[PDB]
């Protein structure tokens, strides 16, 4: 929905309230999203680097 | 091979234990001997013959000369502004 | 400061070699910490072991000698100390070279050597000697004739055992007895946390996120905004590095003092 | 003479100073987001309106680089000062006298020391003493005689299997037990380990 990101998208066990749109924890790190079509919540984590 | 510090490619793990020279991490460390990797050995293990009625009195001596190096000063430099 | 972008990397490439210096400094301090602990603890050439039968004239070292039942091979006091002390953005944490198990092994070797041999193993090879006579020598060192010790052996042993038990109880019950290490950990964690949180500052640009500001404007203005963000983040990073350098220097001084104390008070009478 | 790489500290200090100075000089060639890294060209290509902007960018970049260099120099100077204070302490304590603190000047018991110069530091040669060639023997803490206990003045009781002697702690030199080198205090009923002799 216009939000650009990169990482692995996996199943999330969070509990968004019905009005919620996404979630972040610290420093504007979008941790969890809900898809605009299925309305199913997923979470994002960056792929490995080292 | 996989270790707590990541993984190693090109080295083969061995079950021995030597006082190593190239640290890797988390106790694991490598040496050339094909390159091999192992767990470092803290040193030779010996059991002193402790009792309640025995001592160990030396009978000879040696004299040793050792070195140690300590820096005391570094080069004195100055820097201008307008020319820089 | 760029976070998976090409324009940001290209713009950063023309500011010189600040990042090489930063990486060199951080690597240097890490290696310094490793060498620091290695020189503090690794003082013995060999690894001694206590004999199976323990009769030290009545003294009781049960609560400081390693317990084979515990998988960690750590004594009671070490377990108490360990129990009394309490993720991906571009930063990493390396593990220490020496695992805590080997540190425990060094500690056990030092303690066994000082119990059996005394100060003799600090100069040449370890020399066996009964513990009571070592304690007699230690009194003779401080101006009290050994004539005392042999007439007060049981009383001295009881006093020492009571003292060690009281120390154990005080550590087990009373809290806030390890303020220094906890404070060090708190300082490091807080500095890292504020460095991470600084990443959300506007710094005078129109946004604090690279992708949104890149997918919204033409390159010519992107140059200006990326420049502002880059300079702000670079300043914050430099401040963090300087603080870390100061803290590392102080910690190194403390570790040097600790090594001196270990060498002078454990391996001999000062 | 033969084995090299024994003077790592001084070489590291020299290399660090040289590298820091070299990178400080190298920082001139950077662009810092300006049009060019040479002042004359941008001065000889634009009117002062934007020329002053470019000069400002270059000035602030170079000023930041100079500040960083000065800070690093200060830190290194503090470290060197601490090291040299330790060196002065060792010079005063191990060269002008005999030290007693364990493992301060060499391994083993300290005997004496010699200083030597080095291009940016000092080298100490420590002459020490190390025992060897141990034995086993048998030991007792005190000796009963006529009902009273005798203790050694300085030294320790030993026995090679049949006879008893008194020696010093750091060498083997047995001597016959005599009233001169032993002192008496009370009867022997409290001491644990007395030997009748
Ligand atoms: C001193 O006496 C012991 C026996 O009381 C001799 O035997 C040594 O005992 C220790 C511990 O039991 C072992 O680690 C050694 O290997 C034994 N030595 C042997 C088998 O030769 C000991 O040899 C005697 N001498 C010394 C210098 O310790
Ligand atoms: C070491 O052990 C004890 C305690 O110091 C002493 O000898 C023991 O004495 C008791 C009582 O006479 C006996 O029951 C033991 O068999 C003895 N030997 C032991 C406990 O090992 C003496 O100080 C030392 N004993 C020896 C044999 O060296
Ligand atoms: C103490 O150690 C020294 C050094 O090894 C011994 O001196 C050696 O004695 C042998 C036998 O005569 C000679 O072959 C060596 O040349 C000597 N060494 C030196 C450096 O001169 C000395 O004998 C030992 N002490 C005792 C009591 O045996
Ligand atoms: C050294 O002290 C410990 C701690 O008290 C003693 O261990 C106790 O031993 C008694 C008698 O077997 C037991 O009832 C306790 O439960 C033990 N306490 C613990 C915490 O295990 C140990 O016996 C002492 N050593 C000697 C030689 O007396
Ligand atoms: C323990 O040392 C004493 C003193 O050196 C030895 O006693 C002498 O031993 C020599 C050699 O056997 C004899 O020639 C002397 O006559 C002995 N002197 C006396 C006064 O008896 C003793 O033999 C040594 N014990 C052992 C087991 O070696
Ligand atoms: C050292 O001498 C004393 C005094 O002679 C011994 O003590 C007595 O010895 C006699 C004879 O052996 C015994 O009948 C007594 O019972 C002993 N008295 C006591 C209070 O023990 C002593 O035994 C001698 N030392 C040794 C190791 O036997
Ligand atoms: C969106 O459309 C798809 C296909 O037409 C359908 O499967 C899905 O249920 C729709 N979602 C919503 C929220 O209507
Ligand atoms: C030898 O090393 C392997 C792994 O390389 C390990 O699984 C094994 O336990 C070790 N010891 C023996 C006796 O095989």
């Amino acid at each position: 929905n216009g939000l650009t990101g990169t990482g692995v998208l996996t199943e999330s066990n969070k509990k968004f309230l019905p009005f919620q749109q996404f979630g972040r924890d610290i420093a504007d790190t979008t941790d969890a999203v809900r898809d605009p079509q299925t309305l199913e919540i997923l979470d994002i984590t960056p792929c490995s680097f080292g | 091979f996989q270790t707590r510090a990541g993984c190693l490619i090109g080295a083969e793990y061995v079950n021995n234990s030597y006082e190593c020279d190239i640290p890797i991490g988390a106790g694991i460390c490598a040496s050339y001997q094909s390159i091999i990797a192992y767990t470092m050995s803290l040193g030779a293990e010996n059991s002193v013959a402790y009792s309640n009625n025995s001592i160990a009195i030396p009978t000879n001596f040696t004299i040793s000369v050792t070195t140690e190096i300590l820096p005391v000063s570094m080069t004195k430099t100055s820097v201008d502004c307008t020319m820089y | 400061i760029c976070g998976d972008s090409t324009e940001c990397s290209n713009l950063l490439l023309q500011y010189g070699s600040f990042c090489t210096q930063l990486n060199r400094a951080l690597t240097g301090i890490a290696v310094e910490q490793d060498k620091n602990t290695q020189e503090v603890f690794a003082q013995v050439k060999q690894i001694y072991k206590t004999p199976p039968i323990k009769d030290f004239g009545g003294f009781n070292f049960s609560q400081i000698l390693p317990d084979p039942s515990k998988p960690s091979k750590r004594s009671f006091i070490e377990d108490l100390l360990f129990n009394k002390v309490t993720k991906f953005n571009g930063l990493t944490v390396l593990p220490p070279l020496l695992t805590d198990e080997m540190i425990a092994q060094y500690t056990s070797a030092l303690l066994a050597g000082t119990i059996t041999s005394g100060w003799t193993f600090g100069a040449g090879a370890a020399l066996q000697i009964p513990f009571a006579m070592q304690m007699a020598y230690r009194f003779n060192g401080i101006g009290v004739t050994q004539n005392v010790l042999y007439e007060n052996q049981k009383l001295i042993a009881n006093q020492f055992n009571s003292a060690i038990g009281k120390i154990q109880d005080s550590l087990s019950s009373t809290a806030s007895a390890l303020g220094k290490l906890q404070d060090v950990v708190n300082q490091n964690a807080q500095a890292l946390n504020t460095l991470v949180k600084q990443l959300s500052s506007n710094f005078g640009a129109i946004s604090s996120v690279l992708n949104d500001i890149l997918s919204r404007l033409d390159p010519p203005e992107a140059e200006v905004q990326i420049d502002r963000l880059i300079t702000g983040r670079l300043q914050s990073l430099q401040t963090y590095v300087t603080q870390q350098l100061i803290r590392a220097a102080e910690i190194r001084a403390s570790a040097n003092l600790a090594a001196i104390k270990m060498s002078e008070c454990v391996l001999g009478q000062s | 003479s033969s084995t090299a790489s024994a003077l790592g500290k001084l070489q590291d200090v020299v290399n660090q100073n040289a590298q820091a100075l070299n990178t400080l000089v190298k920082q001139l060639s950077s662009n810092f987001g300006a049009i060019s890294s040479v002042l004359n060209d941008i001065l000889s290509r634009l009117d002062p309106p934007e020329a002053e902007v470019q000069i400002d960018r270059l000035i602030t970049g170079r000023l930041q680089s100079l500040q960083t260099y000065v800070t690093q120099q200060l830190i290194r100077a503090a470290e060197i000062r601490a090291s040299a204070n330790l060196a002065a302490i060792k010079m005063s304590e191990c060269v002008l006298g005999q030290s007693k603190r364990v493992d301060f000047c060499g391994k083993g018991y300290h005997l004496m020391s010699f200083p030597q110069s080095a291009p940016h530091g000092v080298v100490f040669l420590h002459v020490t003493y190390v025992p060897a060639q141990e034995k086993n023997f048998t030991t007792a803490p005190a000796i009963c005689h006529d009902g009273k206990a005798h203790f050694p003045r300085e030294g320790v009781f030993v026995s090679n299997g049949t006879h008893w002697f008194v020696t010093q702690r750091n060498f083997y030199e047995p001597q016959i037990i005599t009233t001169d080198n032993t002192f008496v205090s009370g009867n022997c009923d409290v001491v644990i380990g007395i030997v009748n002799n």
